[PDB]
């Protein structure tokens, strides 16, 4: 279990997360203020 | 260490000593090899059980009298998408703030035992609890059942923790039911009651 | 001991040790070398045996209804074949007290259990009698040998008593169980080339024999 | 970079519509459509299997250079 | 003694292995100096050869690869089975085919990307499919989206299946290497069993759920108002109905009386003039005919009987006075080694992967399948790309082999030696025949340039000045168009309207096939093709048969398989290493495989494709201008590139914009790769010291010390940008061309 | 079926070819060549 944490923590799956969640939030950012050219 | 377990016949992991009330030896995945990962899923599966206890409760006991000429409360699953006193975010917020409050004082008492036993405002008053996960004092415990013999405290707290399983499951049937079946859990069990052999989850899936 | 169709290799691991060994295995399953997961000598044999029993459960469960029903001493409404009691649905359903499906999770209820506690003495033959059960698990200690448990609940007739006829009749379960799994491989090729019961295929065999027969029905 | 510019604002200009450098030339395949693609159409011309005209040296020259450079590579 | 053979629990299944990046390796396990390492933890990861020297564990991790591959394809089937169901209209394309296009993906609505789900028909927004999904399940009989629904679990099922059988084959009951030596019974159950009974089955549901099924929509009736394929196997009337063998049953079979069994097993030829795909009454037929060959061709090899050849024995059988000892040890050598195996495996699933391309255009096997332009472009282009990619792969392992495993010493082999010893004449003889090649092909090209440059098309090489007619071609195509009057009583057409002589099949307006007439032009361009595959051939068997030595480098094989050189010494011997020879073979592939597709492209929109009106007027997509256009480089650039171009970049603001981004993309990436290709990682180790300085300066510099890329990975990176570049961009321009003017 | 030309080539190839000329697996062996050669004499003619 802390291997597999060990694991989670690794740059590859790390990147693939953090990434993930910042496409999740520029998507839903510009679905709610979209077409934005100002600000 | 001699305890019965959820299957006959295995060897229950080296984690679980049976001093734990609830301890029936099943964690095939591992989740609580790790001392603290036990202990915090040790504190989550108990504020889960209780407020699925709460929440059984709260959608069993109400549906069950609003069958009878008791109450006529409608059903729980559409019990939040109405509007009441003031909107519902204003209650959230308060529900966010007071609840966040004490969910603050109680993290506290997690990741630190004694830090959170004191009243800020009236020194007088203490919990007396000595194990997290049960507070006890005269807030959370007026009837002083909350203090007695290991015997004692180890069969209440496994009570505790199995009708906090049973709530769970509970609750998720509900959701679902509801989901499926597109009635209140009470016509759901009367349905099954009048005929089992059909009324079931066959009876809309097939 | 007499031999059928047996080989070097066979002869090898197969010394009449078990019950209605004829030193039969042209292909080498029951090999002791290299074996692992379910190839093994030993659950191989379990598994001829759990085969066999259920085969000569269903040998006569699968004939008794269209015989008892082609008699008179049961409904014709019951008087179904094997395959039209609702088991193969677009062959034929049968309208009981509880639907099929839900009748098959009961069947998958009650078979968990009997069936992972079985397997739980072949994993571990001392257990299924330290849990508690109800107090059954005094009649759930097993033998010693997996396929064999006898006690109180499987054996209350006390057979067996002694070993020249505990072999014997290991021998002729055995046998009968072969015989079983033959005659419901027939039942599934029979009914998938003839369209009716294997009854009705044996009378009309004894009836005509030379023109009601296997090389005729296609 | 530099002569693709120049020679783009340069034929928009002379041919009397600076609004199609003015509006292609912000996307790059406005570059390779609109100035590229475009302008090589009387080019690749020079001669074909109907015939050949002045422009022939200019096509010939053209593919000279394709293949010299590919020759590089 | 063939048997099963099996380790109990060779490696206990822990993810301690998981928290250790480079296990599988001493050096890599050790972590990370310099961020090289990261690269070499990616680049080893598969060569299982590096990790251990025992062919068992080698075999048994090859094993269980194998199964987790296949995992992943059952849940790519998946994928393209539910999407086929939820996120297509499909229902609707079988209700008009000749009038839908294919869609089986949409995009959600965001940032504008919306516009990408199109008007393909059937009262459905989306991306229009080139796979050729539709035309499998119209020809399977699928008619409703449930059936793919449960294909999709089924797939799904399978995925899990086959994952557990990995962990389970590796972690649990792992083989023994003499069970995966077993070779006689490997290819006696590979060819019964799998190809066999896969065909055999196969029949099975063509002659009961397929021909049935689409005898009905080809009629007319409503998908939803034909029988569910389970009634045409309880009620034998229906398909007595269509079919009235199966009145009398299994009984002709048995008793030899297959001529009544005509109605559904024919010998027909050519295609259905209804749907322009071959007849799948012959389909059936070649099916069970082909089981029964393969059922009989199982039977080879000897077992655990008597009966049965000896592979040892055949190979020792065969040895001439020009070769002396001939196959002897070849068996040995190809049972100890993987890379022997995986080259010979390599180059024919690559060559069979090419056949399928041809024969798959010239004999449409789907129905509506050869009218759908786009899909038959794309399968093309598709398997010949994967085709080409196998074969290089073959020249890698084989290398590689010839690196690592080639042993004279303990596994001796007549034949390779003697190939060994004159290696200098075979590669002297292959580097003429290429240069005589490129000069009668490409110098054709460049005089007919000329000469039509200098006013002098009486000159050129052309059908209307000096010809140069495939008279052999020709010739075959005649022969094969008079076939099934002569050679081949029993067949009633031809097996492809392509040939010399025959009608014209065309389905909804549009020409499905003719015979394709071949002149000068064609000529030329399989002279190139002959030219290039030459070159390419070149390169990669100069790799392999100078991987161990040469007069330059006498022990170039202690230098290993991988390695970018030994010094600028003896005037210079970069990529003299077999992996470098993969390297430049990769380029070469591209090239040749480019130009063939692109022959394809222009012969199928010159002088096949096209509309059809009435009385029997054809027009073709681009005029049958082939035949003047393709004699000439200019005509390439100009009537090919240039004018077709048109489609992908004007395909902005449309649901074919996807392609103009694709097409701008890929070019960016080819150039790209010329960065890493042209350069050195001298000047990028020297600018990356600068720039580590500037991190220095502000306490940013990372301990694991920035590094330039190796020669090799650099050579790596540029290949793969270059070959992803390229193959994009004629990704793009073909499907946008193609679907526009389709 | 008994007596046409079908079964008794078929009969006397089985026959001829289990002659030639013993284990389960040659029984089956010269079964289904015979089986073979019947088939494609019947057909053949
Ligand atoms: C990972 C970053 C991320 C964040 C910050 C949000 C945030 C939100 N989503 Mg979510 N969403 C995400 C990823 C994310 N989403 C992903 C990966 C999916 C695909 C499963 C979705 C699918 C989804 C749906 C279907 C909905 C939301 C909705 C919402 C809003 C609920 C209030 C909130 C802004 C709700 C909303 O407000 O839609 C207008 C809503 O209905 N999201
Ligand atoms: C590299 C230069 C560059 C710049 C300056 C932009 C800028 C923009 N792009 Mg573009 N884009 C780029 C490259 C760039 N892009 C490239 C290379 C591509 C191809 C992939 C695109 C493809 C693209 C699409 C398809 C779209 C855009 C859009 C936009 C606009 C989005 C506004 C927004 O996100 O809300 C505001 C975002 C924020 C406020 C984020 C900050 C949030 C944090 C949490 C705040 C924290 C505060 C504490 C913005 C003007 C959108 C648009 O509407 O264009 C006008 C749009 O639909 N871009
Ligand atoms: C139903 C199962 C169950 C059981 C066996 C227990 C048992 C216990 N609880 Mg727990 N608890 C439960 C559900 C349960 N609780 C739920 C649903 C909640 C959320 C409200 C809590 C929240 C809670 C707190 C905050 C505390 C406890 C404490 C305790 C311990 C002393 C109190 C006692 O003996 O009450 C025995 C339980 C019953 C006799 C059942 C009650 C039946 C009805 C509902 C009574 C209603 C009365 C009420 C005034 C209205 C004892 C181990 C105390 C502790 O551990 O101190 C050291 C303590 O401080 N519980
Ligand atoms: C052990 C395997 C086996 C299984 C799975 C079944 C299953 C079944 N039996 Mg059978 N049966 C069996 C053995 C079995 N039988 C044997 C060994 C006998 C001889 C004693 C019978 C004699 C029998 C009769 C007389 C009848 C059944 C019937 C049935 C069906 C209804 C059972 C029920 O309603 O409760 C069900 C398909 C009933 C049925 O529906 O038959 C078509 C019924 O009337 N069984
Ligand atoms: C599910 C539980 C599980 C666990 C805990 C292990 C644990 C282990 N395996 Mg085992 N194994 C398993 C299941 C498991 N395996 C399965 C399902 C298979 C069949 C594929 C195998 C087949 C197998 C082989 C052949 C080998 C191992 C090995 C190992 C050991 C080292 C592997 C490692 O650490 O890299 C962890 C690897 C990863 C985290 C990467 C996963 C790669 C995936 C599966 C490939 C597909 C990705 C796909 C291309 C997606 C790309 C998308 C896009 C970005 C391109 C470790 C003890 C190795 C060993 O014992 O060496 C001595 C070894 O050689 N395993
Ligand atoms: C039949 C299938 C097959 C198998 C099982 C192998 C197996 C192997 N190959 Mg071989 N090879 C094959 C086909 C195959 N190859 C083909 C078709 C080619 C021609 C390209 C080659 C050419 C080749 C060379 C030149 C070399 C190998 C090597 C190897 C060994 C190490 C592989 C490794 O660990 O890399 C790890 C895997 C990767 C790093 C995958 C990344 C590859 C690129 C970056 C992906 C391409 C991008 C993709 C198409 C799209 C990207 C989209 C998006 C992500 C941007 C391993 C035994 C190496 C060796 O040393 O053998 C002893 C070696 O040097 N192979
Ligand atoms: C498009 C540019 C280009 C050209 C013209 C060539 C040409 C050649 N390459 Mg290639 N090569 C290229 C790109 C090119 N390459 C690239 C980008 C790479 C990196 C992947 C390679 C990597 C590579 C490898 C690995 C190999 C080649 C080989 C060859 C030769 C093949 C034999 C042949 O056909 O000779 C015939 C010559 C031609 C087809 C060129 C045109 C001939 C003209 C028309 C004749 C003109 C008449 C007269 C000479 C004019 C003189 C006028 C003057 C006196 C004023 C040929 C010289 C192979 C080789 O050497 O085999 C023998 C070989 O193995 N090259
Ligand atoms: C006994 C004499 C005999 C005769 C007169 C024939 C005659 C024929 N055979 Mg047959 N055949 C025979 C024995 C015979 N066969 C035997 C012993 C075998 C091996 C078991 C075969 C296996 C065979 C095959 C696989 C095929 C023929 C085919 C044919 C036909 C075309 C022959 C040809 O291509 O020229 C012709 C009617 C071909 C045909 O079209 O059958 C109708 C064909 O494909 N034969
Ligand atoms: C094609 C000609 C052909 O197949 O020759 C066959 C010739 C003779 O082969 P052998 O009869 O010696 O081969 C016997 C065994 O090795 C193969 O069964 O092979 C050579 O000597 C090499 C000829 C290369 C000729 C240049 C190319
Ligand atoms: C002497 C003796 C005897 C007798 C014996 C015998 C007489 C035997 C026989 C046997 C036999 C007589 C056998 C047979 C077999 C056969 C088989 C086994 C067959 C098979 C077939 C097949 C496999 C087929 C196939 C196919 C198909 C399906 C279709 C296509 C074509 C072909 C043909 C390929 C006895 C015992 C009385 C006693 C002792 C002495
Ligand atoms: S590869 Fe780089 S280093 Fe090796 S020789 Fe060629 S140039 Fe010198």
């Amino acid at each position: 279990m802390r291997d597999l944490k060990t694991y989670l923590s690794v740059a590859p799956v790390v990147s693939t997360l953090w990434f993930g969640a910042l496409a999740g939030l520029l998507i839903e950012i510009n679905r709610f203020f979209p077409d934005a050219l100002i600000f | 260490p001699d305890r019965p377990l959820w299957f006959p016949g295995s060897t229950p992991p080296p984690w679980l000593d049976g001093s734990l009330p609830g301890d029936f030896g099943f964690d095939p995945l591992g989740l609580g090899s790790d001392p603290e990962s036990l202990r915090w899923n040790v504190q989550a599966e108990l504020v889960h059980s209780r407020w699925a206890m709460l929440g059984a409760a709260g959608i069993f006991i109400p549906e069950f009298l609003t069958k009878l000429g008791i109450l006529n409360t409608p059903s729980w699953y559409t019990a939040g998408e109405q509007e009441y006193f003031t909107d519902t975010t204003t209650l959230f917020i308060v529900e966010l703030v007071f609840i966040g409050w004490a969910e603050g004082r109680r993290w506290a008492d997690i990741l630190n035992p004694g830090c959170v036993n004191t009243d800020p405002i009236f020194p007088n008053n203490k919990l007396t609890g000595t194990d997290v996960g049960y507070p006890g004092g005269l807030w959370f415990d007026p009837l002083g059942w909350g203090s007695a013999s290991p015997q004692k405290l180890k069969e209440l707290r496994t009570k505790e923790i199995k009708n906090g399983r049973l709530a769970m499951l509970a609750v998720m049937g509900a959701w679902f039911q509801h989901i499926y079946t597109g009635t209140g859990p009470i016509d759901n069990l009367f349905a099954h009651l009048a005929d089992p052999g059909h009324a079931t989850i066959f009876a809309a899936f097939t | 001991r007499p031999l059928w169709f047996a080989s070097k290799q066979s002869l090898s691991y197969l010394d009449g040790s078990l019950p209605g060994d004829y030193g039969f295995d042209p292909l080498g399953l029951s090999d002791p070398e290299g074996t692992g997961g379910f190839i093994e000598p030993r659950w191989l044999a379990y598994g001829e045996v759990i085969n066999g029993r259920f085969a000569m459960l269903g040998a006569v469960g699968a004939i008794a209804p269209e015989y008892l029903g082609k008699v008179g001493l049961i409904p014709q409404e019951t008087a179904l074949a094997w395959f039209q009691t609702g088991v193969i649905p677009p062959a034929g359903t049968y309208n009981y007290w509880a639907d099929n499906y839900t009748l098959f999770v009961l069947e998958m209820a009650l078979m968990g259990f009997a069936e992972h506690r079985r397997f739980q003495d072949w994993a571990k033959p001392g257990s299924m009698g330290k849990q508690y059960f109800l107090g059954l698990e005094k009649g759930f200690g097993g033998s010693g040998n997996p396929a064999y448990p006898g006690g109180p609940f499987f054996n209350p007739l006390g057979f067996g008593k002694d070993e020249k006829s505990l072999k014997e009749l290991k021998l002729k379960e055995v046998k009968n169980g072969r015989l079983a799994m033959l005659a419901i491989l027939g039942y599934f090729i029979q009914g998938l080339v003839t369209g009716v019961g294997p009854y009705q295929n044996l009378l009309d065999h004894v009836a005509d024999p030379v023109n009601n027969n296997v090389l005729t029905s296609l | 970079w530099v002569t693709f510019y120049w020679h783009w604002k340069h034929i928009t200009l002379w041919r009397g519509n600076v609004s199609q450098f003015n509006e292609s030339s912000t996307y790059l395949m406005g570059w390779l459509r609109d100035y590229l693609w475009l302008n090589s159409s009387q080019l690749i011309n020079g001669y074909n299997p109907f015939g050949m005209n002045s422009l022939s040296v200019w096509a010939w020259m053209f593919l000279f250079g394709h293949l010299v450079w590919a020759t590089g590579f | 003694e063939v048997k099963i053979l099996v380790d109990r629990d060779p490696i206990k299944t822990s993810f301690e292995q998981w928290a250790k990046p480079g296990h599988f390796s001493r050096t890599i396990a050790k972590g990370p100096d310099t961020t090289t390492w990261i690269w070499n933890l990616h680049a080893d990861a598969h060569d299982f050869d590096s990790h251990t020297s025992d062919l068992e564990e080698i075999s048994r991790k090859v094993f269980s690869a194998h199964f987790g591959q296949l995992s992943i394809i059952f849940l790519w089937l998946s994928g393209m089975y539910f999407h086929g169901a939820r996120f297509s209209n499909y229902e609707a394309w079988l209700n008009d085919p000749t009038h839908i296009k294919p869609s089986a993906q949409v995009v959600w609505p965001i940032v504008g990307q919306e516009i990408l789900n199109g008007d393909v028909g059937g009262g459905f927004r989306g991306i229009q499919i080139t796979s050729g999904f539709f035309q499998i399940w119209r020809a399977s009989g699928i008619t409703s989206e449930l059936q793919l629904y449960c294909t999709a679990i089924g797939a799904l099922v399978f995925a899990g299946l086959m994952l557990f059988a990995g962990w389970f084959h590796y972690h649990k009951a792992a083989p023994k290497l003499a069970w995966f030596q077993d070779v006689e019974s490997m290819l006696n159950h590979h060819l019964a069993g799998l190809l066999g009974l896969g065909s055999l089955s196969w029949a099975g549901h063509q002659v009961h759920v397929s021909l049935p099924i689409n005898q009905f929509l080809n009629a007319g009736v409503d998908p939803k108002e034909i029988p569910l394929p389970h009634e045409f196997i309880l009620n034998r009337d229906l398909l007595a109905q269509l079919y009235p063998s199966f009145a009398e049953g299994a009984t002709p079979f048995f008793t030899l009386n297959w001529s009544k069994y005509a109605d559904f097993l024919t010998f027909r030829g050519g295609l259905d003039p209804l749907t322009g795909g071959l007849w799948l009454t012959d389909i059936a037929h070649h099916h069970l005919a082909i089981a029964i060959l393969f059922l009989i061709a199982g039977h080879m090899y000897r077992t655990n009987w008597g009966i049965g050849h000896g592979i040892k024995d055949i190979l020792e059988a065969h040895k001439g006075p020009f070769t002396g000892q001939g196959h002897k040890g070849l068996y040995e050598i190809l049972t100890t080694s993987w890379h022997a195996q995986l080259s010979i495996n390599l180059a024919m699933l690559g060559s069979l992967t090419i056949v399928v391309a041809q024969h798959m255009y010239s004999m449409p096997p789907y129905p509506y399948l050869a009218t759908d332009y786009a899909t038959q472009l794309s399968l093309f282009t598709h398997h010949m790309w994967i085709g080409g990619f196998l074969i290089v792969g073959a020249a890698a392992h084989a290398a590689i082999f010839m690196v690592r495993d080639y042993d004279p010493t303990t596994r001796y082999n007549d034949l390779l030696d003697r190939v060994l010893r004159h290696r200098d004449a075979i590669i002297s003889h292959l580097n003429w025949v290429c240069i005589f090649l490129g000069f009668h092909s490409f110098g054709l090209y460049i005089h007919n340039d000329t000469m039509s440059a200098l006013g002098r098309p009486q000159d050129m090489f052309s059908d209307t000045a000096i010809q140069l007619q495939p008279v052999f071609a020709q010739w075959i195509q005649n022969t094969h168009a008079l076939a099934p009057g002569t050679t081949a009583p029993g067949a009633t057409a031809s097996t492809s309207l392509t040939w010399g002589g025959g009608d014209l099949v065309a389905v909804g307006g549009k020409v499905a096939l003719l015979p394709i007439p071949l002149g000068t032009a064609d000529f030329l361009v399989h002279h190139i093709h002959a030219f290039t595959i030459h070159v390419t051939v070149l390169i990669l068997l100069k790799g392999v048969l100078f991987a161990r030595s040469s007069r330059l480098i006498p022990d170039k094989a202690n230098l290993g398989f991988r390695f970018p050189c030994d010094g600028p010494g003896r005037g210079g011997t970069c990529q003299v290493s077999a992996w470098d020879h993969v390297f430049l073979g990769l380029f070469w592939m591209y090239n040749s495989i480019s130009v063939v597709i692109f022959h394809f492209s222009w012969k199928m929109q010159s002088d096949v494709w096209g509309t059809i009106n009435d009385q029997g007027v054809v027009t073709h997509i681009t005029a049958g201008n082939f035949a003047q256009s393709s004699i000439t480089i200019n005509g390439w650039l100009r009537d090919f590139l240039w004018a077709q171009a048109s489609q992908v970049i004007q395909s902005y603001g449309s649901s074919l914009s996807a392609y103009g981004l694709f097409f701008l993309g890929a070019h960016f990436v080819w150039a790209f790769s010329l960065m890493f290709l042209f350069s050195g990682r001298g000047y990028w180790q020297e600018l990356i010291e600068s720039i580590v300085w500037a991190h220095n300066k502000l306490k940013v510099a990372p301990a694991t010390q920035p590094r330039a890329l190796s020669i090799v990975q650099g050579r790596a990176v540029g290949v793969t940008h270059y070959l992803l570049g390229g193959i994009a961009t004629t990704w793009a321009f073909f499907l946008a061309r193609i679907i526009a003017v389709g | 079926f008994i007596g046409s030309p079908t079964n008794l080539i078929m009969v006397t190839s089985t026959s001829l070819m289990l002659f030639a000329g013993f284990t389960l697996a040659d029984t089956l062996a010269c079964g289904v060549v015979g089986h073979i050669i019947g088939v494609g004499v019947v057909l053949g003619l």
